[PDB]
DNA sequence: CGCGTT
DNA sequence: AACGCGCAGACC
């Protein structure tokens, strides 16, 4: 959930969006193609960008401009990023930001021809350009329905609930994700049950699986007295960890040999 | 049995009803009303039995 | 009678519609729903059609 | 100084009126003038009824304490 | 009207407790800057 | 992205606001109307489904069933 | 298709409800009013967060939540300055007594401070506005067959002032006990148990 | 980066103000929520080798009650902290009478450095904090609810009242968010109060082991 | 396999 | 240079 200014318009949201989705070289990238040119002022290609600037091989990896511009990103950075991560070993060239090609020159200076390979295999592979890990894609939908529309009781009275942009994840990470500014840290949940036990605490535990238990069990229109829902989060959460109803969660717990042999395990627990 | 009160809306109850005018008086038979375990308007159906 | 009449009618308004958005999922026309490939949005408006 | 609830349960008032009616059965002297009936059970349930059932309940607590209840000082439920 | 006068004297007091509490903490705050002064 | 010409700044818009307009959702459908009245903040603005006569919250968000 | 979901789904849930016995089996309220498993560990004070069985209770809906303001103050607030009001609802010899005496005034005062205390605990509590909620008796009900019985008819000024109401309503909040016990912390749990249904 | 690290640097300083603050170390009100001019007018905003460099924008808040208890705040600059580093720190601490402090790593100390705080546990408690979790207030979540650190005389009030052993109580690993943020130990209870939409209000009580 | 300590 | 551990992987 948006917490500044993000949360109405959705120009300063899509930045929050990239900002928290997974983008690498792959994705910005269109082609790959590993040359020899002995000289860099000979330029076996026809471009008129490193004369300006100005080993015996390099990397032409030009970058598609409609993935760049969604993502909203610019040479200085990803050439920042690309030599902070391989240190002061290369000499990246970029090209300007007026040119039709986003092309690029990957050098290396100081088996180096599969050494190129390798690198730029696993530059290509993963890179981080702008997000985070686990996070695949990121959706964008408005709210429908209360359960995530923002409620506020103006001076009134009344709740009147408001419709704020939301965004819906793919991935795992919580920690990483309420951290990013114009996020609100109070109303982003997570989904998973783990996560929450690592990132909040037992009790934010319980209560997810509570909500989470609940949706699932109302999602189709059937009602469920919610004691049983709370006693069983309770049997649950009990001994602080998140014990599982399989045997590995209930067998561990001190109640009695008679009693996990019921269950399962007969002859190991005996 | 005994003195029983409730009410329940009928399957076919039309929702634009209880707004406008006929809202204790359905042109349909609607809107069950029971006092004192009596049976007085509207027609019996899953939603009431 | 009547009632076959008007599903004839509908189940023909349907087929139309759907045989055009084949006629603009083929000449590239139908751009993609945000969130969905081409082929998904396609199966998508032929569903709620 | 007892904290248990002053309420019969349920469990507790069955097993009284089936315990009762096997002590009858076995032939024991009934606690109620009997208009004319012969079923165990219905003059347990009639002994209920009318408080004069011989007998209290001992309600353990999670602790290890014990709380002794009479029929006929608790309040009944049905 | 007297009950609420007593009630104001009462809020005004409160305010003065949190004004000798913040002059209590700028006075104690003035000799713990040195300490963290001297820490580097 | 200030020095770029005009046509280019143009481009850049025109595709910035396609990847936003493309990253978004779809919104889900339904018959809008302001016959049901939302019990959760009193609005009449309200979606209607039948498949089961589901009502989904229009300015409110109320979510509920009639049979 | 179908037949295949219904098999595998019948072969599924099975394994999950024995599990799900098998993992609370042992659970039960003890006569201490509170769940304990079989090694006497507390999962509960209070079973359900209240101590009341599941099949007494019904859906009811909250009244003093999602109101405006404005609303709430003229609904429950009992202006004992509108004295043709007050004659219409309430009978001669209690108008004058509402008037005069001012510490039925005060009494109400205190009384809708605490129903404002009460409708923000609500506000805070249940976020998004649901007025639907479960509770034990079902009140309107009640109050249904209490005018049935004894004929209020709805029209004629009654009797029954609203001290009267007060005290009552006072009187039955201290007899509905949970925790027993006049211990601070007995009292602050018994309040906090039967604070929604109060 | 430059505004990211004091953006960085300044939220990890508000949750430090008001984790001290829950826990009942006296702060002030203006600093438990001074906006980020402020930190800059009073650092400098340049930390890319300039004024507001680790190790100086340390804090020391004394408790409420106990104004000889104090607690300190390390932020050490190296990224992987060793033994040397909280060697000396706790060198140049043994000069006063303080006995608690709380380290603010950027990543994860070395094994090592974790078996020397536990050692010197007895006599000076010492616990790390990584900034990644600093950076977000847990307890301000909505999952999350209120918790209290409840006291010695009052557990035992409860226990003696509830006729219950302390070991029947639920259970939370000292190893939780919450419990880390509280800065409870093994042996102490803590009392959880919930929104129970059957109850209004639900209170439960959790002792850490 | 990597770091840090002895 | 060898040992204390921890993460990941592989294997069962």
């Amino acid at each position: 959930f948006l917490l500044g200014q993000s949360a109405r318009d959705a120009e300063r949201a899509k930045d929050i969006l990239c900002r928290l989705e997974h983008t690498t070289l792959r994705k910005v990238t269109a082609n790959t193609a590993i040359y020899y040119d002995p000289n860099p002022q000979s330029t076996v290609v026809a471009e008129d960008q490193e004369w300006v600037n100005v080993s015996p091989w390099l990397l032409r990896v030009e970058l598609d401009r409609k993935h760049m511009t969604d993502r909203k990103l610019t040479m200085e950075q990803i050439a920042e990023k690309i030599n902070a991560g391989f240190g002061d070993d290369l000499n990246c060239i970029f090209n300007d930001d007026n040119a039709e090609k986003l092309v690029l020159r990957i050098r290396i200076m100081n088996d180096d021809d599969v050494f190129l390979r390798c690198i730029e295999s696993n530059m290509l592979t993963d890179m981080t350009l702008q997000g985070i890990e686990q996070i695949s894609k990121v959706y964008m939908h408005l709210p429908q329905t209360d359960n995530k529309k923002k409620i506020i009781i103006t001076e009134d009275g009344e709740f009147k609930a408001l419709q704020e942009w939301i965004l819906e994840t793919d991935g795992v990470s919580l920690m990483r994700v309420l951290s990013e500014k114009d996020v609100d840290p109070v109303r982003t949940t997570s989904n998973d049950i783990v996560e929450i036990f690592t990132v909040l605490g037992i009790e934010a535990v319980r209560k997810a699986l509570e909500r989470e238990l609940y949706h699932v069990i109302s999602f189709d229109g059937s009602y469920v007295n919610y004691r049983h829902l709370a006693l069983l989060c309770d049997t649950m959460t009990c001994r602080g960890h998140l014990m599982a109803i399989t045997r590995h969660g209930v067998n561990r717990q001190d109640t009695g040999p008679l009693m996990k042999c019921s269950f399962e395990e007969t002859v190991d627990v005996l | 049995p005994g003195h029983i009160n409730c009410i329940r809306t009928h399957s076919t109850h039309p929702d634009d009803e209880d707004s406008g005018p006929y809202k204790h008086i359905s042109p349909g038979d609607t809107k069950v009303v029971v006092e004192n375990g009596e049976l007085i308007m509207g027609i019996l159906c899953k939603k009431s039995l | 009678s009547k009632t076959y009449q008007d599903i004839q009618n509908t189940i023909k308004k349907a087929k139309q519609d759907v045989i055009e958005v084949i006629e603009k999922a083929h000449n590239n026309e139908l751009e993609p729903t945000p969130g969905n490939t081409l082929r998904q949005t396609f199966e998508n408006q032929v569903n709620r059609i | 100084k007892r904290i248990t609830t002053p309420y019969m349960t349920k469990y507790e008032r069955a097993r009284v009126l089936g315990t009762r009616a096997l002590q009858i059965a076995m032939c024991a002297p009934v606690m109620v003038e009997l208009e004319g009936e012969t079923d165990p059970l219905l003059i347990a349930m009639k002994e209920l009824k009318a408080r004069k059932i011989p007998i209290i309940i001992r309600r353990y607590l999670p602790d290890g304490s014990y709380e002794d209840w009479g029929v006929d000082e608790l309040i009944i439920s049905d | 009207r007297q009950k609420l006068l007593k009630e104001q004297e009462e809020k005004r007091l409160r305010e003065k407790e949190e004004q000798k509490k913040l002059l209590e903490q700028r006075a104690q705050y003035v000799e713990k800057t040195k300490n963290i002064l001297m820490f580097t | 992205e200030e020095m770029a010409s005009d046509e280019l700044k143009e481009m850049r818009k025109n595709l910035t606001k396609e990847a936003i307009r493309e990253h978004q959702m779809a919104k889900t459908g339904g018959t809008q109307t302001d016959l049901f009245t939302c019990g959760k903040c009193k609005k009449k603005n309200c979606t209607y489904t039948q498949v089961t006569t589901f009502v989904v919250c229009n300015e409110c968000g109320n979510r509920w069933k009639f049979c | 298709e179908g037949l295949i979901d219904t098999a595998v789904k019948t072969a599924e849930t099975g394994y999950i409800q024995r599990r799900l016995i098998k993992s609370m089996e042992s659970v039960m309220v003890k006569y201490d009013a509170t769940v304990r498993n079989s090694i006497n560990q507390v999962v509960q004070l209070r079973y359900g967060e209240d101590g009341l069985a599941g099949e007494s209770v019904e859906f009811q809906n909250l009244a003093t939540l999602k109101p405006s303001n404005k609303a709430f103050e003229k609904k429950f607030r009992f202006d004992y300055t509108n004295e043709r009001a007050l004659r219409r609802t309430l009978q001669e010899d209690l108008v004058k007594d509402v008037l005069s005496n001012a510490h039925i005034q005060n009494e109400l005062e205190r009384e809708f401070e605490r129903m404002r205390e009460d409708r923000e605990v609500l506000r805070v509590i249940f976020p998004t506005g649901d007025s639907k909620v479960v509770l034990p008796c079902n009140l309107l009900r009640m109050i249904w067959n209490a005018q049935k019985i004894f004929h209020i008819n709805p029209r004629l000024p009654s009797d029954l002032h609203p001290i009267k109401v007060v005290e009552g309503v006072k009187e039955l909040s201290k007899k509905l006990v949970i925790v027993n016990g006049d211990d601070p912390l007995s009292r602050q749990a018994q309040e906090n148990a039967t604070l929604l249904f109060n | 980066d430059d505004e990211e690290e004091t953006y960085r640097l300044w939220k990890i300083r508000k949750t430090i103000m008001q984790l001290c603050h829950d826990r009942g170390y006296l702060v002030t009100q203006d600093e438990l929520d001074q906006t980020l001019e402020e930190f800059k007018a009073q650092f400098g905003d340049k930390p890319s080798e300039g004024r507001p460099r680790r190790t100086d924008l340390t804090v020391l808040v004394a408790h409420n009650d106990d104004p000889t208890d104090q607690m300190f705040v390390f932020f050490p600059e190296e990224p992987k902290v060793g033994i040397k580093t909280i060697k000396v720190y706790c060198q140049r601490m043994q000069e006063e009478n303080i006995t608690r402090a709380l380290i603010v790593v950027q990543q994860g100390m070395t094994p090592s450095a974790k078996q020397s705080l536990v050692d010197m546990a007895p006599k000076y408690i010492l616990e790390q904090f990584l900034q990644q979790e600093l950076l977000i207030n847990i307890t301000e979540h909505e999952l999350v609810p209120e918790h209290v650190v409840m006291t010695k005389e009052e557990v035992t009030e409860l226990l003696a009242r509830y006729k219950l052993r302390e070991n029947q109580l639920p259970r939370i690993q000292a190893g939780d968010p919450v419990a880390r943020y509280f800065g409870i130990k093994r042996g102490q209870v803590v009392k959880i109060i919930r929104p129970s939409e059957t109850a209004g209000r639900y209170i439960t009580y959790r002792l850490v082991q």
